[PDB]
RNA sequence: GGAACCUUACCAGGGCUUGACAUAUAUAGGAUAUAGUUAGAGAUAAUUAUUCCCCGUUUGGGGUCUAUAUACAGGUGCUGCAUGGUUGUCGUCAGCUCGUGCUGUGAGGUGUUGGGUUAAGUCCCGCAACGAGCGCAACCCUUGUUAUCUGUUACCAGCAUGUAAUGGUGGGGACUCAGAUAAGACUGCCGGUGAUAAGUCGGAGGAAGGUGAGGAUGACGUCAAAUCAUCAUGGCCCUUAUGUCCUGGGCUACACACGUGCUACAAUGGCCUGUACAAAGCGAAGCGAAACAGUGAUGUGAAGCAAAACGCAUAAAGCAGGUCUCAGUCCGGAUUGAAGUCUGAAACUCGACUUCAUGAAGUUGGAAUCGCUAGUAAUCGUAUAUCAGAAUGAUACGGUGAA
């Protein structure tokens, strides 16, 4: 995205109440997910190729 | 009940490696000559996530993936010093992670 | 938007990750993160020499070591002088990440076996202003007679450079997406061109 | 409605500033931004002008004013009466 | 190991499974270390679960003791229905006809659903609302 | 009822929109008394306008027109009157009798 | 359209206190919000209270009289031909007279006045075995409506 | 898949201009460093502590940032009718085409127009058609039975047994269970019918019968359908600016109109007391127990736990009793007043929750309209994602359970 808005959230903010964040990928600052440290979109692309080891579809 | 016992741990995404260690560490052990628990396997780990398929407003349509993890457990009886040593000495396909409590 | 991408679809059935290894909850995201890191450097630092890689897979056995395989058919090229490109990938990637990086290289023996190598060469030939009639003909031809089972290849722009864009396909033999056992190699690329960008796909069943 | 055991909120700029000012017996206007301060029993008596987004809107500060916030005085959006 | 139990059986249902042990004695019922009566307090699942032993014609000679766990009531009481019938079946074949002609030996793999993403439950979907 | 007018990317001259409720008075004899909303969208999009009317009868029945155009008065005369007809086409289907 | 349904369930022969279909049907009318239990106490009350203020030992006896006594036996369904709306009458099937009975009775009970809940039913279904009130005012209704427009018959398709 | 600041693209204000960030070209000695000061709303500048460090035994060196001069950066500014990629939709509807041959002067047609049959261009026969491809189906993943392998952190039958509450303890592989490897359901078999067919209606066996149930899987194309605001991208546009650092406001504004949900209007109910039965998930700055204080939100404490080991967490409808009596009510809990709880620097505009009082509209709702064929509607709770904090939305799980 933005890439000073990556770098910013990246950076140390006054408290962590002021940074929030973000897929560093992308720099998307919403959709994240915590477990992958990357957007929705980034997510569903990535582990659509195959790039994120133990990531498959799931049948339900 | 045991003077001590070596729980050993066996985590991977693939089961077909992970078995493969687990014969491999079990046929290491008895070549050392110790009397062993049967390995044992632990629930499977799911954790599905479910994200949007469009880039934008299209919400009724989205899609799911998993992440799995296979989780084996042996235990060692009579513990000694050599065995442990070979355990730890023993190399490792990647893909399969081990976690040893004495 | 339909056709679910092949490879995930195949994963776990009949396919396998691009990178082989596993970690507990702690280390995940951020060993993830410096994978992603590796292509993008290596991937930008080779493409600076347009080079066209198949892929660059990961194995890390060790927490602290790590064995990058980058796969090609132009093996010596990707080379470079005596390894000493190898060396500049390995010393910029120590250069910010903590880690011991030993690469190698994965020589692909049959070219046009490979969906991703026909993609690259299809996007560098329209990024010349070849016709894309003429290409996609011939290399649908080439890789056809060399023995693949089934092929198809789509492109999709601005074709020629007319203000409306387009796309055009070609395809045959046997191509069952919606099989499962089937062995479908798939590949994308993407050609940058004075006129806009230009998609490739290459399906091909094996 | 913090809890007791924080006590209120002045922003510490804002409170040697209400000092300073109580240490002088000159009745100057203080001029803040931090709309979340409490009007501690202290600083009654005053003229603060506070900024609302566009404009700094003054207030003299009565007794009565004590225990509520400096923003709760300063209206931010204005309404004329009617939707047309 | 007294092995007193002289037969032993296993039972489903919607989320609950249930062990079933055949035991000489007058027909008394234990469930979960508790009196059946007290366990299962509606009458109507009561004779739901003792349907099987009036049926093959064997109540007041063995004594069950179950060990059910999982489901809500209506679902260990089928557990429970279930478990008694195959308990009777490894008892004797003779019962193996009449229970098989009341069903009591293919077992109700009915189970619930999933939710489906874009519904509001496995099948409802939201509003359309079209004019 | 009585009719939406929606806008996307657009500014209503007082004109224009009087201009629509002229053409509109056109459905209270005949029609209002059978419909449920009747909507109309205006859009400017590429240097032209697109419109798309929508009605709702009281028998299911749902009526959709989209029109493009260069100048808003000529593409609102089309729009309508071909509302409007296929409205009366819709009310004769079902009073045929 | 693809016609000849799955075999009903049918297998819910409410083994509770009378190994009967009739009541267990019933129940499962009466029941709201997912509520069997609730239901088949406040059904198994109210027959109760109706036997004894007929004061007769068998309890089936005088509730199924008291449903026949609501049974309809011919009902109007509408049909058209020519762009005319025809209500011809037709022979309800046994499964619907059962439940068209039980929809009234239970409709009627429900709509009434009364103080609780076995009250309102168990003096609806009194009426009903005397063959007054609101349910049998239906059925009534429903047959010699049909009766009143017999003319139609050769309909039947 | 979270607007109190950040988010944030808007507005009123204050700074910065090789820039908040890069890569490469030559200078000349530390970066920002850790903790504070001076003014400040902070950003900021001046500052104080201090340095060209490390590999070499130091100079020369290898690279490193200051701080300069640039190549350059930068843009959520325009164009989805310049585009890639991704997605909706007709539609999981069963269709859409090709090679050769034949046929028409030709656009084309046949194949794929016939009679049967199926969920299906599914299958059989015949037919200037013969074959093939993308689809359908099958191969896949859950669930439904059985067999072998393993019994800890799981399980507990027959034993003892800890007063509890806990398989808790010693014990035990029996069972459940967990997860690997296999079997099993293929119209396989039987009867009737059907053109000796394809198919079709019942029957047997069997946990499962005619696709068992659900999910995944969405053909050629259409709507210049959605997205330059995730990224990529041609052209155009700004370059102390439309860029960028911060303070506050705003996205939460109202005589109004429409769409999606929650709670109700009450007796298959409200309230009070006692008691019973789940599954799926989550925990590292995180879970946080036993207990005590407190009507309560919660507070002190720390056991145990990177967890089928402990914690969230004694699920709620239900059941067993008392009470209410058709009353705008012990129904409804919106609205406001007073005092509290937690989060964080901060919650007035603009957080959630609790205690006390306040007790409105609302009497099952017109035209019109939506969802659903079985564990389904209907209803009752639980968990997760985003998250310091904040769900009636969204995702997922189980309980009761029809017509
Ligand atoms: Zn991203």
């Amino acid at each position: 995205a933005k890439k000073s808005m990556i770098i910013r959230a990246l950076r140390k903010p006054k408290y962590k109440t002021r940074q929030n964040n973000r897929c560093k990928l992308c720099g998307r600052p919403r959709g994240y997910l915590r477990d992958f440290c990357m957007c929705r979109i980034c997510f569903r692309k990535y582990a659509s190729e195959g790039l994120i080891p133990g990531v498959s579809k799931s049948s339900w | 009940i045991a003077k001590d016992k070596i729980r050993v741990r066996l985590f991977s995404f693939d089961v077909k490696i992970l078995d493969q260690s687990a014969e491999s560490i079990v046929k290491a052990v008895q070549k050392a000559k110790a009397q062993i628990k049967g390995p044992i396997p632990l629930p499977t780990k799911i954790k599905k996530y479910t994200v949007l398929r469009s880039p934008h407003v299209n919400k009724k349509s989205r899609e799911q993936f998993e992440m799995r993890t296979h989780k084996r457990l042996i235990d060692i009886l009579e513990p000694t010093s050599a065995l442990m040593d070979s355990l730890m000495k023993l190399e490792l396909p990647a893909g399969v992670e081990v976690d040893i409590k004495q | 938007g339909q056709k679910v991408h092949p490879y995930s679809l195949r994963v776990k059935i009949n396919k396998d990750w691009k990178s082989k290894w596993y970690f507990d909850k702690k280390l995940y995201s951020a060993i993830l993160h410096e994978d992603f890191l590796i292509r993008r450097e290596i991937m930008k630092f080779l493409k600076g020499i347009k080079f066209d890689i198949s892929d660059i897979e990961i194995i890390r056995n060790n927490p602290q070591k790590v064995t990058v395989v980058i796969v090609t058919p132009r093996p010596g090229s990707v080379i470079g002088l005596k390894g000493s490109n190898l060396e500049k990938i390995g010393q910029l990637l120590t250069k910010k990440i903590s880690k011991k990086i030993s690469i190698k290289i994965k020589e692909v023996k049959r070219p046009e076996l490979d969906a991703q190598i026909i993609a690259n060469g299809i996007a560098k030939q329209v990024e010349n202003r070849a016709s894309y009639r003429k290409v996609l003909k011939s290399s649908l031809s080439t890789s056809m007679l060399k023995g693949a089972q089934g092929l198809k290849i789509k492109i999709a722009g601005r074709l020629g450079g007319a203000e409306i864009a387009r796309s055009f396909e070609v395809k045959e033999g046997r191509v069952p997406l919606h099989t499962l056992r089937a062995n479908i190699d798939y590949g994308f690329s993407e050609a940058q061109t004075t006129y806009g960008i230009i998609g490739v796909k290459v399906w091909l069943f094996k | 409605a913090r809890s007791i055991k924080k006590g209120p909120f002045i922003e510490k700029s804002l409170y040697q500033k209400v000092l300073s000012s109580f240490g002088s017996e000159k009745r100057v206007v203080i001029k803040t931004y931090s709309r979340s301060s409490t009007i501690i029993p202290e600083m009654v008596s005053l003229t603060i002008s506070v900024y609302n987004g566009k404009t700094f809107i003054p207030i003299y500060i009565t007794e009565d004013l004590v225990g509520h916030k400096l923003g709760e005085f300063s209206p931010t959006r204005i309404f004329r009466g009617h939707a047309k | 190991f007294s092995n007193v139990n002289l037969s032993m059986g296993t039972g489903r249902r919607k989320s609950s499974v249930a062990r079933v042990y055949i035991r000489e004695g007058s027909g008394n019922i234990k469930v979960n270390n508790r009196d059946f009566d007290s366990y299962i307090q509606l009458e109507n699942l009561r004779t739901m679960a003792l349907s099987p032993l009036v049926l093959t014609n064997t109540l007041g000679k063995y004594d069950l003791y179950i060990n059910v766990y999982g489901g809500g009531i209506s679902g260990q009481s089928g557990a429970i229905r279930h478990g008694i019938s195959r308990a009777l079946f490894k008892l004797d074949e003779s019962n193996k006809m009449i229970l098989r002609s009341n069903g009591f030996l293919t077992r109700d793999s009915r189970k619930v659903e999933r939710k489906k993403f874009g519904q509001k439950k496995a099948r409802k979907s939201f509003q359309f609302s079209k004019r | 009822m009585e009719p939406k007018i929606q806008t996307v990317n657009y500014s209503l001259n007082e004109n224009e929109k009087n201009f629509i409720l002229k053409k509109l008075e056109k459905f209270d004899t005949h029609i209002k008394k059978h419909i449920d909303n009747l909507k109309i969208t205006i859009k400017k999009e590429h240097e032209l306008f697109k419109l798309d009317a929508h009605i709702h009868f009281n028998w299911g029945k749902i009526i959709h027109i989209r029109e493009d155009g260069k100048i808003l008065l000529n593409l609102i005369d089309s729009a309508i009157a071909r509302l409007y007809k296929t409205a009366t086409k819709e009310k004769e289907k079902k009073n045929n009798k | 359209m693809s016609r000849k349904n799955k075999k009903i369930k049918k297998k819910v022969f409410v083994d509770t206190r009378y190994n009967s279909r009739i009541v267990a049907k019933f129940a499962n009318r009466m029941m709201y919000d997912g509520k069997k239990s609730i239901s088949e106490s406040i059904l198994y009350s109210s027959i109760d209270l109706l036997a004894d203020k007929l004061e007769e030992s068998d309890k089936m006896a005088v509730f199924y009289k008291a449903l026949d006594n609501i049974k309809p036996l011919v009902e109007v369904r509408s049909r058209r031909v020519g762009g005319a709306t025809y209500q011809v009458p037709v022979e309800v099937r046994e499964e619907r007279r059962e439940a068209l009975a039980m929809k009234w009775i239970i409709f009627a009970a429900r709509k009434s006045s009364g103080r609780s809940m076995k009250e309102k039913l168990s003096n609806e279904l009194l009426n009903a075995y005397n063959s007054t009130g609101a349910a049998f005012k239906k059925k009534e209704d429903t047959h010699r409506m049909a009766e009143a427009n017999k003319a139609f018959t050769h309909y039947r398709w």
